[PDB]
């Protein structure tokens, strides 16, 4: 089974640098890139970069160019990241992710089906609506996300204190283990995720995603 | 087994030209001819000509040999056996006897003795050649009336009065309410202006549960009117139900 | 009036499939001999007068990203590399401690050596007395251990020396399909490589595609027609590489100003290792020239095609590689037998808004390589005598786009690579394999009594 | 006119029936890396003899064209004589009949030359 | 009724003559360890073309059944018409005729289509 | 039949380079037990009585 084992979180001071590791197992490390994405509470998730273990190729987000360094150890299948010149803005939970489609022939990076446990580091478009959603068990939640570019859209669910789980991809296709209660729809630029017969497990925060871009999130809580 | 959509109805003064389009979809545009057949109220059905999208070869009638130009765009592949294309035609030196409906038709077969034969046809584009200028319509709301007291039904609508030239399209709630809609043809007044009426039969119990907005569109004058039909009727035979 | 079935044999009916493709490589290339250079040994000679039949009215859909010929060529070149290295001399007793020192030169401290003068033991023809011989290795080939060094591939895999008889010269190889199959070719001037093709033709054998293994910069490729071409499986996806194909080739000159000596030390009985002797002349480093004007016009012609997909009024900034292995961060290629890794920081250092000499690039040289991300087989490239000079064509790029933008209207592109299949996708985009099914039934007014 | 191999691929079936002798002609065509073509041309001749066996066990033997005593089932895309040979390509036709190709093949190899030739054996003894 | 491949093996020869198109259909069927099947399907097609060559040089060509102008020699197990097709299986019959199969083959390939076709060569010129 | 190896073991990856690597047996975590196999007495009785 595909398993991403991350090193724990840490507390840094401003100006210092941080280093994180993520050991992949259960698949051929060279087949597809590993990604690094940071999630700050109440903030749009930020994709930091990807690395292809084959050759060690890397691609960094603009915001981080010159500060971040991604490498890997093919023998131990371990991906390494370093971030320099830490400022208060860098406080967040850092994840390593792997896409769902990952064979020898080809892959698709942005359907993040595999996530590490995350590393809490403290240092001291897609329009998603509504911001919050207070509903009772049994009702139906309809979260919306407006795009401007179009292309395989995904929906993720994050439970309080757990790593996000892939719920839907391609805007209308359910992932493994997702029951019929979750359904996706699309009209023009608009995307709707509908969750029928709410139950305790469904409550959390939901994100729409188009490649590296994420929505602002919708917190669905029990009332 | 496709679909041909033509451009909207236009109004042109005699002496000018007009270009009527005909977009096709659902089949290979280059595998069939594109015939153009018109129909007036004085000369009957008249075949104008055809054009083969593959080569560009054209065959016009001697009557339209010196004032009709047929053009076709390149094929835009959709699937391996279906596609979408567009054919145009430009008729110059318009006269009073050119007022009528112009159709575009798909050929019948690819090979044989009836390859160009018009098989799949369009919806047609009305062409009016007149000097009289374009006059905007006057939409008036038609108050709901009682249709069946024991049945509990009524009928409300809109009145398109004094417009020129034809046609005028009327929809309800941006095309949401379509059942029970009866649009009657217009009347040719002594002045030369047309005027039609649209009426939809609706139950009387629907008041604050559905918004009635009749959408009258008159493209020749580039004007759209959205009237809010008041649900409160004045018919004494219907007020008993309320 | 009632129709009747009739069997037709030989109808133009084909379906997309995958089969076993064979080779073809002219007849003059076989006269190159030199103990079977590269692959051409038992390859079928190419047909002197190839036939290309333009299928009128035919619109066929191609897919360069889901094409099996790329995977077949890749596995073919890999098996070629193994069969070419199986009968060569294995350098198993070469991981001995290397007492290395600086090369004989005169400062400064910023020259960082690069070349190491290693002395070590060696087994002679007899299994008794050893052999105190010295060689000259590059810093990328050695690594110190606690001056005593060692080969950098000791605790990775074995090592075999490439035989000096064969060559790594990319020669045109025509891929052909057996009877019953055919190769469809898109002959439109603007085929950006996916979807229906208006002008499709059929062929038995493709044109001469030279297997040039290189990264970042596509060398010796097919020039594009009219405007330069930009191909991507998913443009909005920045994780998928962007293959760029040029219209006008960019003249590049690479040289090795270190005309070298081949010492033939004898690790008998039979085997013999080719070490690097002393350097005759000056201690210079390999370098590559790119004509400044040509690079400017090519970049200005590409950025005009990039604005057709990322918005008309946007800023396109070029930056070099972000990091990783040497094969991805540098322009890796082969020239004269040596494996160069050139600094491509002077080519991708620009910022284009909406509206006379040569650019030299520092090139490193490595002898012990592990291409195709292969573990188990390390090949030692034997030294090459004489100054090596080579002039090639830059005919395309392999770019990657930076992600997580959201804010900002500029887009930054960096050189990429790694997967060598992309190097084959830049030539097999206009070909696809189909199988012929000549059996077709059809109704007609035909029967017997 | 000779459009060549696979020439009349986009033409109607009636027009493509004139090019039968062209795709049939180029259908057979007369250390590792050398076995790559060997195993391919062996599968090539196995595919050829496979089609020749189907063409032989049916009421044809003589290649190109042959007629049969099989009623055209309307369920197999009920089209007209002039709507097939003058309005459809062979690829488009095979795309529709792909469901019933194996059924017709079964009605051709079994129902015909197994009952017809035995009938001739009964008709040739007298 | 369709007993399948090798169905009427225990049935009489007359009954087994109805299943000819079944055993003929499944007779051709369309790093080491992979050449194991290659050399086998090559011997499979060589066995097929061997039987097709014998079936062609004789007065048959058309498969399944064909008649010949050869008198049945009584020494080849003198049985009756109704004692062969209605009282003997093909395995039991081939067990008896195994001695004379090669002799009959010689009387079929040589005595017939070499003298018959030349006779037609003399009969077709006038 | 149930067979068990009550000696959950450690794999030491000692390196006989260059390239090759031998997997030795490290220390045993837990109790020193020997592998064993169980056969249900009743099933074995009915099977033997059915065979005889
Ligand atoms: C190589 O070059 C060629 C050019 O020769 C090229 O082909 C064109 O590529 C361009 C991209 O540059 C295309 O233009 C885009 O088309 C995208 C896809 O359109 C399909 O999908 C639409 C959505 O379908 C879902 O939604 C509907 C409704 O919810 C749903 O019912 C369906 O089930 C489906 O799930 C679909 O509606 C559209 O259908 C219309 O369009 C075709 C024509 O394209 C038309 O014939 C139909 O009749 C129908 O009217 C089509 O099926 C697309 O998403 C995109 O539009 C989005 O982005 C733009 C901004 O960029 C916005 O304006 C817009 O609001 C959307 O969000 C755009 O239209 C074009 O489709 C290609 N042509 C063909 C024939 O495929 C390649 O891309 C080039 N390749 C490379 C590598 O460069
Ligand atoms: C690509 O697909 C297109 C269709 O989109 C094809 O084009 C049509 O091809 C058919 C043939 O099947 C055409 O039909 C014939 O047109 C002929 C025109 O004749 C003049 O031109 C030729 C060529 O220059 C001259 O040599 C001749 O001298 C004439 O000057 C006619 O002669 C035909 O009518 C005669 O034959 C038919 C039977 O074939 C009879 O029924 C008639 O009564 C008459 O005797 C026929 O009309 C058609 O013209 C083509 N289209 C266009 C636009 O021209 C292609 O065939 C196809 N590609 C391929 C490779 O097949
Ligand atoms: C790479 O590093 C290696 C060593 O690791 C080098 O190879 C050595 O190079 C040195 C030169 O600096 C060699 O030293 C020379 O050896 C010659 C061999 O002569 C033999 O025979 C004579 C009798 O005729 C004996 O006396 C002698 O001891 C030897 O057994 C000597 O003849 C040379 O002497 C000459 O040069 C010196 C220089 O100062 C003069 O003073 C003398 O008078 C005389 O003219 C000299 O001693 C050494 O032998 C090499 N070793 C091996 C194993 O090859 C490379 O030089 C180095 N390369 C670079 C580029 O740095
Ligand atoms: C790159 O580095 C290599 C290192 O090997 C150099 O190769 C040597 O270059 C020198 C100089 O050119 C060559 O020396 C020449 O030897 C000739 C005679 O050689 C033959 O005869 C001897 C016996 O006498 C044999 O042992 C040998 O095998 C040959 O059969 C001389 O005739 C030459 O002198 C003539 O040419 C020079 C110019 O080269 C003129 O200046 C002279 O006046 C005279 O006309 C010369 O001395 C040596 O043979 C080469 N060795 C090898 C193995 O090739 C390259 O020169 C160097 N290149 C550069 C560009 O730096
Ligand atoms: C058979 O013998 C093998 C010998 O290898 C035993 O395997 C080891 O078992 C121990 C005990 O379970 C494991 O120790 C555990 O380590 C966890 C953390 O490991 C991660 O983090 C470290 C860095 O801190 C990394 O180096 C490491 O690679 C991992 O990524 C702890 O969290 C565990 O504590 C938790 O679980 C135990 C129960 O296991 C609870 O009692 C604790 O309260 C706590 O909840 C634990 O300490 C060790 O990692 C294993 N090694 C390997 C290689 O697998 C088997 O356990 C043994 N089995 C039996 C049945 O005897
Ligand atoms: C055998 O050949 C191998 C080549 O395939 C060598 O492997 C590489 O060796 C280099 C060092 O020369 C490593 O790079 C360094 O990695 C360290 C990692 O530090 C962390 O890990 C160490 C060890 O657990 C720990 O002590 C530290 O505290 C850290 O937690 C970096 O810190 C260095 O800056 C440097 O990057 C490579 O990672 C390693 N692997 C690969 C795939 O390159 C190997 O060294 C050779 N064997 C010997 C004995 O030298
Ligand atoms: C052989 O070695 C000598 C000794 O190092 C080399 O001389 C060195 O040359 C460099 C380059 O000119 C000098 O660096 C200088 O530093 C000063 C510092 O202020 C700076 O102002 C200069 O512009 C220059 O960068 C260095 O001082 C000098 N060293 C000595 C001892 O003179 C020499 O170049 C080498 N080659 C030859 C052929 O001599
Ligand atoms: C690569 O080298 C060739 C050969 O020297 C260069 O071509 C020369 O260019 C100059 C200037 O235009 C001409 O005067 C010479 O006649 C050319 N010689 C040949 C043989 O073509 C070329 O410019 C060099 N390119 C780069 C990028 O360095
Ligand atoms: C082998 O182990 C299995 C699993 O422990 C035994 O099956 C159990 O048998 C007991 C007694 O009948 C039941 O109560 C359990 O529910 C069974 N568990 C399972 C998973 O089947 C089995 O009896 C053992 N056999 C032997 C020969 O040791
Ligand atoms: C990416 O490519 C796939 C495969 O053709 C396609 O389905 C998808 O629509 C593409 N995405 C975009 C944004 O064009
Ligand atoms: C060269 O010599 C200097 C001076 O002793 C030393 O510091 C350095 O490590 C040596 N090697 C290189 C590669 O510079
Ligand atoms: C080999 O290296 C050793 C290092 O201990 C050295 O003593 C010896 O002289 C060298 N040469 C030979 C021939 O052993
Ligand atoms: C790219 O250039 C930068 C300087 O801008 C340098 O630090 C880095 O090492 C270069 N990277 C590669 C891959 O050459
Ligand atoms: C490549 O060149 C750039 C610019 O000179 C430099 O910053 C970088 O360090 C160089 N990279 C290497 C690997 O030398
Ligand atoms: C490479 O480009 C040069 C410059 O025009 C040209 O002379 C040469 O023929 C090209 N090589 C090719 C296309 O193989
Ligand atoms: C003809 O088609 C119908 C319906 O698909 C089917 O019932 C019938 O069996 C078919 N005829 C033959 C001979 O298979
Ligand atoms: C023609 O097609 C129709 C409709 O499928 C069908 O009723 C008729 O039998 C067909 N006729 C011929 C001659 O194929
Ligand atoms: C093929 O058969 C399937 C299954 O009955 C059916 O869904 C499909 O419509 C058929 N297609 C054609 C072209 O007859
Ligand atoms: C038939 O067999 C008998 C006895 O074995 C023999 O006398 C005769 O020559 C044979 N004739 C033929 C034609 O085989
Ligand atoms: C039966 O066999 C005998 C002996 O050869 C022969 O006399 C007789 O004609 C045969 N009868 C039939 C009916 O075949
Ligand atoms: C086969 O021939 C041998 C040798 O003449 C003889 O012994 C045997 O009886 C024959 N068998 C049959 C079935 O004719």
């Amino acid at each position: 089974q595909v398993r991403l084992s991350q090193s724990g979180g840490q507390m840094k001071k401003p100006g210092e640098s941080m280093r994180l590791s993520c050991r992949a197992s259960g698949y051929e490390f060279l087949n597809c890139p590993i990604n690094w994405i940071r999630l700050a509470p109440g903030r749009r998730p930020e994709w930091m970069g990807w690395l292809k273990p084959r050759g060690g190729a890397v691609n960094y987000a603009r915001k981080f160019q010159g500060r971040v360094t991604m490498t890997r150890d093919v023998y131990s299948d371990t991906a390494f990241l370093e971030l320099r010149s830490l400022t208060s803005d860098d406080t967040a939970v850092y994840f390593c992710t792997r896409g769902k489609y990952c064979t020898a022939r080809d892959y698709y990076n942005w359907d993040f089906e595999h996530w590490g446990r995350g590393a809490p580091v403290t240092v001291s478009v897609l329009t998603q609506s509504p911001a919050t959603l207070s509903l009772s068990p049994g009702e139906t939640a309809i979260i919306s996300c407006r795009t401007s570019q179009s292309g395989s859209l995904a929906w993720y669910q994050q439970r309080p204190g757990q790593a996000p789980r892939l719920v839907i991809y391609s805007g209308s296709t359910r992932a493994a283990g997702i029951p019929d209660r979750f359904s996706g729809s699309r009209w023009g630029a608009d995307y709707n995720l509908s969750i029928s017969n709410l139950e305790s497990g469904d409550f959390g925060v939901y994100y729409c995603q188009q490649y590296e871009f994420f929505g602002q999130g919708t917190k669905v809580q029990v009332d | 087994q496709g679909q041909l959509v033509q451009s909207g109805a236009e109004l042109k003064k005699p002496g000018a030209s007009v270009k009527i389009s005909c977009k096709t979809s659902g089949y290979r545009f280059n595998f069939y001819h594109i015939n153009w057949i018109r129909q007036t109220a004085g000369r009957g059905p008249e075949w104008m000509g055809w054009i083969s999208p593959y080569s560009g070869d054209k065959n016009l009638a001697p009557a339209f040999q010196d004032r009709v130009i047929m053009t076709t765009d390149t094929e835009v592949p959709v699937t391996s056996f279906t596609s979408t294309g567009a054919a145009y035609m430009e008729i110059r030196n318009l006269k009073f006897d050119d007022t009528g409906t112009y159709f575009c038709a798909k050929g019948l077969l690819r090979d044989g003795s009836s390859t160009w034969l018009p098989y799949l046809w369009g919806q047609g584009t009305l062409l009016t050649v007149s000097s009289a200028s374009t006059k905007g319509p006057s939409v008036f709301p038609l108050a709901p009336s009682s249709k069946s007291t024991s049945g509990g039904t009524a009928a409300l609508g809109c009145l398109v009065k004094d417009y020129f030239p034809e046609p005028v399209t009327v929809s309800w709630n941006s095309g949401a309410l379509t059942s029970g809609v009866h649009t009657f043809p217009a009347v040719l007044q002594s002045s030369g202006l047309y005027s039609l009426s649209s009426v939809v039969t609706v139950p009387s119990s629907s008041l604050g549960t559905q918004t009635y907005i009749c959408n009258v569109n008159h493209k020749p004058s580039n004007t759209k009117v959205d009237k809010r039909v008041e649900p409160k009727s004045c018919d004494k035979g219907l007020e008993v139900l309320f | 009036e009632n129709l009747w079935v009739t069997v037709y044999y030989g109808v133009p009916v084909w379906k997309d499939a995958e089969t076993t493709l064979f080779c073809a490589s002219d007849a003059k290339a076989y006269e190159t001999e030199k103990h079977n250079v590269w692959a051409t040994c038992a390859c079928v000679p190419t047909d002197p007068n190839p036939q290309e039949i333009h299928l009128e009215n035919v619109t066929e859909e191609f897919n360069m990203w889901k094409n099996n010929m790329v995977e077949q060529m890749h596995t073919d070149i890999i098996s070629l590399w193994d069969q070419s290295l199986k009968p060569c001399v294995k350098l198993t007793p070469l991981c001995v401690t290397l007492q290395c020192t600086n090369v004989t030169n005169n400062i400064t401290d910023d020259m960082r050596g690069e070349l190491k003068n290693c002395s070590f033991n060696m087994t002679t023809e007899l299994r008794d007395k050893k052999q105190k011989v010295y060689s000259l290795f590059y810093r990328l080939d050695v690594v110190q251990i606690n001056k005593e060094y060692r080969l950098i591939n000791c605790n990775t895999s074995a090592i075999t020396q490439a035989c000096p008889k064969v060559s790594f010269e990319p020669i045109p190889i025509h891929y052909c399909a057996p009877a019953g199959f055919a190769i469809l070719k898109c002959k439109d001037k603007k085929f950006n490589g996916t979807g229906p093709c208006p002008s499709v033709s059929t062929v038995q054998c493709t044109h001469g595609i030279k297997p040039v293994v290189s990264t970042q910069l596509l060398l010796n490729g097919s020039l594009a027609e009219e405007e330069v071409m930009i191909r991507s499986e998913n443009i909005t996806n920045n994780a998928k590489n962007i293959l760029v194909q040029f219209n006008t080739p960019v003249q590049i000159n690479c040289t090795r100003p270190n005309n070298n000596t081949r010492k033939s030390i004898r690790i008998g009985p039979g085997q013999a290792f080719y070490a690097t002797g002393d350097i005759i002349g000056d201690i210079r480093q390999a370098h590559c020239n790119v004509s400044k004007a040509t690079w400017n016009e090519t970049l200005g012609k590409v950025v005009k095609q990039l604005r057709k997909h990322f918005g008309n009024n946007t800023i396109i900034r070029f930056a070099n590689s972000s990091g990783g292995d040497l094969e991805v961060t540098t322009h890796s290629f082969n020239c004269g037998g040596e494996f160069f890794y050139c600094n491509t920081s002077g080519l991708f250092n620009s910022t284009w808004i909406s509206n006379n000499d040569s650019i030299t690039l520092p090139c490193r040289i490595k002898q012990i390589i592990n291409m195709w991300q292969r573990i188990g087989q390390a090949m030692y490239a034997p030294p090459i005598q004489g100054v090596i000079r080579c002039v090639s064509n830059i005919t395309g790029l392999i770019l990657t786009r930076d992600g997580g933008a959201n804010n900002t209207s500029t887009e930054t592109f960096r050189p990429g690579g790694g997967d060598m299949r992309d190097n084959w996708r830049s030539e097999l985009y206009k070909y696809k394999v189909v199988k012929i099914e000549p059996l077709g039934v059809a109704p007609t007014r035909c029967k017997r009594r | 006119v000779f459009l060549g191999f696979l020439g009349a691929a986009g033409s109607t079936m009636g027009a493509a029936s004139m090019t039968l002798t062209v795709q049939a002609r180029n259908l057979l065509s007369g250390t590792v890396w050398g076995i790559k073509q060997l195993q391919a041309r062996v599968l090539a001749v196995e595919r050829y003899l496979r089609d020749q066996q189907l063409l032989g066990i049916w009421g044809c033997s003589g290649k190109l064209i042959c007629c049969t005593n099989v009623p055209w089932n309307s369920s197999w895309s009920n089209r007209n004589l002039s709507e097939i040979w003058d309005n459809m390509t062979w690829l488009q036709w095979d795309k529709e009949i792909s469901n019933y190709t194996q059924i017709i093949y079964g009605l051709l190899e079994e129902s015909q030359n197994q009952q017809e030739k035995n009938e001739q054996d009964l008709l040739a003894l007298d």
